[PDB]
Parts: C-alpha cells; structure tokens; sequence
C-alpha cells in the first residue's frame, strides 16, 4: 500500500490530461509495470504458502499410511493371539489324552 | 487364516492408500501454488517487457547513426549485456518449473 502510494505520488494519475505531455505510453506503461512486479511478489508469497500447507498436507499422508501401517501389524498380531491360544487348546487336550 | 485375512486387510489398506496417491500427480495446495507460480511467471514476462521498454527509453536504438557519437561499443555493449541479464533470469525461471 506504502510503496504504490509513494509511486502514485511521483506519478500523478491519470492519462496526462493535466500533468504537462500527451498520454505518455512511456509513463503510464511505467506504473502498469510497477503494479506488475508488486503483484507478481504479492501472487509469490501466497504460492509460497499454498506450497508450505502442501507440503504439510504430503508429510500428513505419510504419517496416516504409517499408523495404518502398524495398526494392521497389531490387529494381525492379536489374530496370532488367538492362533497360538487354539494351539494351547490342542496341545493341552494332548495333555488329557 | 483369519490371521492371513487380518494381514491381507493391512496390505489392501497401503495397496489402495497408495492407488488414491498414484494416479494423481498434484495435490490441491501443490496445483493451485503452482499455478501461482506460473502466473508470477507471466508477471515476470510483463515486468521483462516494461523494463526493456524503459532500456530502450534511455537507449535510443540503434547503432548511433543519429545519436550524437560514434558507434558506440560501450553503449550498445551494455543494451546486449542488459538483454543478456533479464534473458539469464526469465531462463532460470523456466529451470526453475
């Protein structure tokens, strides 16, 4: 806001109806030019935040396929829980016989 | 077998985990930063025209057969080397992508 205001106080608008030449393409295309780069920088802070939740988002995924990861591990090992719990079963009932 | 059941659940849970990141090669925040980025691209495009316009502007081309002087090494060596310097940075922003 600072910076443009101080332009459009070197550069009084608009179209040189006042300020003393014809319409000036130099002039005018000048201030088209410094709005450019403001916007450009601005539009570059912004994609560089689109960029950083991106990259948060990704890291996010890993974690989730991660825990996914060890939570079908666990729900396998209590599955063998109760394996190797039957397999008691049968080896006492060796016992009894 | 439930066992190899429970386990076969986990391997489909990373297979398909994968199948939602497979076939997809930008996320929201990577596509829409992205495409900031391109769009800063063009506004380097406008900000490289403005600023050749302004070179030109104090260099009045070309080869000073008009502008009082000798054809001038100096002065036209320094409009190949400006037009070197925002060609070298437009290229970097294509390296860049």
């Amino acid at each position: 806001a600072s910076r443009l205001a101080g332009a459009a106080a070197d550069l009084v608008p608009n179209i040189f109806g006042f300020a003393g030449g014809g319409s000036r393409w130099g002039a005018i295309a000048e201030a088209t030019g410094y709005v450019m780069e403001f916007s450009a920088n601005v539009m570059n802070t912004e994609a560089d935040k689109i960029s950083q939740s991106e990259t948060y988002r990704r890291r996010r995924q890993e974690w989730e396929i991660q825990r996914n990861n060890a939570e079908a591990e666990l729900k396998q090992i209590d599955a063998q829980l109760k394996s190797l719990a039957v397999r008691r079963e049968a080896a006492v009932l060796q016992k009894t016989s | 077998k439930t066992v190899l059941e429970k386990s076969k659940a986990g391997a489909q849970s990373r297979f398909d985990s994968y199948g939602k990141l497979y076939d997809e090669n930008i996320n929201a925040g990577e596509n829409q930063a992205m495409t900031l980025r391109a769009s800063a691209a063009g506004l380097t495009t406008a900000v490289q025209a403005s600023r050749l316009a302004g070179a030109a502007a104090d260099l009045v081309p070309n080869i000073f057969g008009f502008a009082g002087g000798g054809s001038r090494w100096g002065a036209i060596a320094e409009a190949t080397g400006y037009v070197m310097e925002f060609s070298a940075n437009v290229m970097n922003t294509e390296a860049d992508k």
